[PDB]
């Protein structure tokens, strides 16, 4: 297990760690989060008590270095940092544990939620979407736009998701205009899976990552990306059987985890009705269709 | 965006544009089978592609052979229309290509947009106008060339005959839409009006009779009465 220590907590903030969250009061003696499961990416996120504008946060992998959080009173936010001095870090962490100033990552041992939401999220790949190569962790916030959003404004701070556009020359072969627009199998399998991603695991990785940024930061462009990647599969007549089965599991856990009260703004009515009820794969997402109909029957 | 009563005069400015109507592309006669079922028999159709400023009509004849062995023909018909419009644009010199294409039914937007991805600078637009272009098949010379076609064929017409020598394209379009609206509402009576006077003839190179200015006013009035008439017979007013 690993630890993300905090120098201090000078401003009242709701702190998130993966799907968990807790409130810290201004100048409360909070010095970080312990017992973080090794082997998964993680996200630590923040919403200031005084300005719920800007949820922001850091994707990181404890295997890639020793990371801590320290408030920056000039920039006004909790910043992730790397400590290169390993003996300094161990000594800091040990003091804070002995004095029990840390919350424990509160994993129930039956619970595979986090694994099921992040199975394909690669941390080196995340550095590809969020370009800031001098850090091993990646900052995301509510307002960051995606490369596609900037086509339709600062490129350094953008989410470099794969551009999916169903009315683009990339999606449509000359001479198969009708075939390729009504059955997106070419675009999914040849252009995206065989050309850009290389394999489905990589395809699932971006898709899972797009959802988590939508859910944790309310990042609107991430939500567009998540729905686009779902829709490209559902709108394809020819999809490997193993990909459909895994998609059903992926979406089941995403729908399961979504706040009930956030469904109105995170879920695109048109895409889901189409995917579950009109598309080629309308009969192939049994788990997802069952949880959607029992949890959000309104949307349908 | 969409074309309506507020931006109506844009049709007659000097940006090349075409209307595309697909309502006569896929045409069938429904009949009973010996077993007492129902089946369709397709007949020849046409794409109606019109430059409203010049009157140039690109009539692409859709021969029934294009449907052979195809499924979901009403949906294919939209994509075949879009394919032929795109082929026509590509066939035109760059300075004759349209800047905008206005489709009369919104179901054509996505098919045409997809077939025109190579022309990102051509705007594909819907309209809220209820234009009577479906009645183009009530113009005898156009119906004749479609029904006689034995193969795919493009035929060029000027749907305004020689009117633009005397009137503006706004007034010519207004005449055309009134004629077509009447032919769509009561084809028999509409054609009776147009041909009641054997002394007025249709020139071999025209579609409509050679009315003087004054006779066109009489005709246009008679067509409006007919449209008001059928409106009363329809609604009992
Ligand atoms: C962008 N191409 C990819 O292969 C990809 C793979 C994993 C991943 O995780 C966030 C993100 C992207």
């Amino acid at each position: 297990m690993n630890t993300v220590p905090f120098t201090s907590a000078p401003i009242e903030v709701t702190i998130g760690i993966d799907q968990y969250s807790f409130n810290v009061k201004e100048n409360q003696p909070f010095h970080g989060i312990k017992d973080i499961p090794i082997g998964h990416v993680h996200v630590i996120h923040f919403q200031h008590a005084d300005n719920s504008s800007m949820r922001y946060g850091y994707w990181f992998d404890c295997r890639m270095g020793n990371f801590y959080i320290q408030y920056d009173p000039k920039d006004g936010l909790y910043k992730m940092m790397e400590e290169r001095d390993g003996a300094k870090f161990e000594n800091i962490v040990h003091n804070f544990k002995e004095r029990q100033m840390m919350v424990s990552y509160p994993k129930i041992d039956e619970d595979d939620t986090w694994y099921n939401l992040t199975e394909f999220v690669q941390m080196d790949k995340i550095r590809k979407i969020v370009r800031k190569d001098e850090n091993q962790f990646s900052y995301v916030d509510s307002s960051m736009t995606t490369v596609q959003e900037n086509e339709l404004s600062d490129p350094a701070h953008s989410l470099n998701y794969t551009v999916i556009n169903f009315k683009s020359r990339e999606a449509i072969r000359p001479g198969h205009e009708m075939e390729d627009f009504l059955d997106k199998s070419y675009y999914l399998n040849t252009v995206m899976l065989q050309g850009i991603f290389k394999n489905s695991s990589n395809y699932f990785g971006e898709l899972q990552f797009a959802f988590l940024n939508a859910m944790f930061f309310g990042n609107y462009g991430s939500s567009l990306q998540w729905h686009a990647m779902i829709e490209l599969i559902c709108s394809s007549a020819t999809v490997p059987k193993h990909m459909l089965d895994k998609l059903d599991e992926i979406l089941y856990y995403q729908i399961k985890t979504l706040p009930e009260q956030y469904s109105d703004i995170l879920l695109n009515e048109r895409v889901w009705n189409i995917c579950l009820y009109s598309s080629f794969q309308k009969n192939s997402l049994h788990n997802t269709e069952k949880i959607m109909e029992n949890k959000y029957p309104e949307l349908l | 965006g969409a074309m309506n009563s507020s931006n109506y005069a844009e049709l007659f400015n000097n940006d090349i544009k075409l209307f595309v109507d697909d309502t006569n592309v896929y045409r069938v006669t429904v009949h009973k089978t010996f077993e007492g079922n129902v089946a369709t028999k397709a007949i020849n159709g046409c794409i109606f592609t019109l430059n409203p400023k010049t009157g140039h009509l690109f009539l692409k004849i859709i021969h029934t052979s294009v449907w052979a062995g195809q499924k979901r023909l009403s949906q294919l018909a939209k994509w075949k229309t879009a394919e032929e419009v795109s082929a026509l644009v590509r066939s035109l010199p760059k300075e004759e290509q349209p800047k905008q294409i206005i489709v009369t039914r919104k179901a054509m937007l996505d098919p045409l947009e997809v077939h025109m991805l190579d022309f990102p600078n051509i705007a594909i637009r819907p309209t809220e106008l209820r234009l009577p272009f479906s009645a183009a098949m009530s113009i005898d010379k156009l119906s004749d060339v479609v029904m006689k076609a034995t193969e795919p064929q493009m035929v060029l017409f000027n749907i305004y005959d020689d009117w633009l020598d005397r009137i503006s394209s706004y007034t010519a379009f207004s005449r055309l839409t009134l004629l077509l609206r009447a032919l769509k509402t009561n084809e028999e009576s509409a054609k009776m009006i147009l041909l009641s006077d054997p002394t007025i003839t249709i020139k071999s190179y025209h579609l409509w009779p050679s009315f003087t200015d004054e006779q066109w006013i009489t005709i246009e009035s008679q067509m409006r009465d007919l449209i008001l008439t059928e409106y009363g017979r329809k609604y009992n007013v």
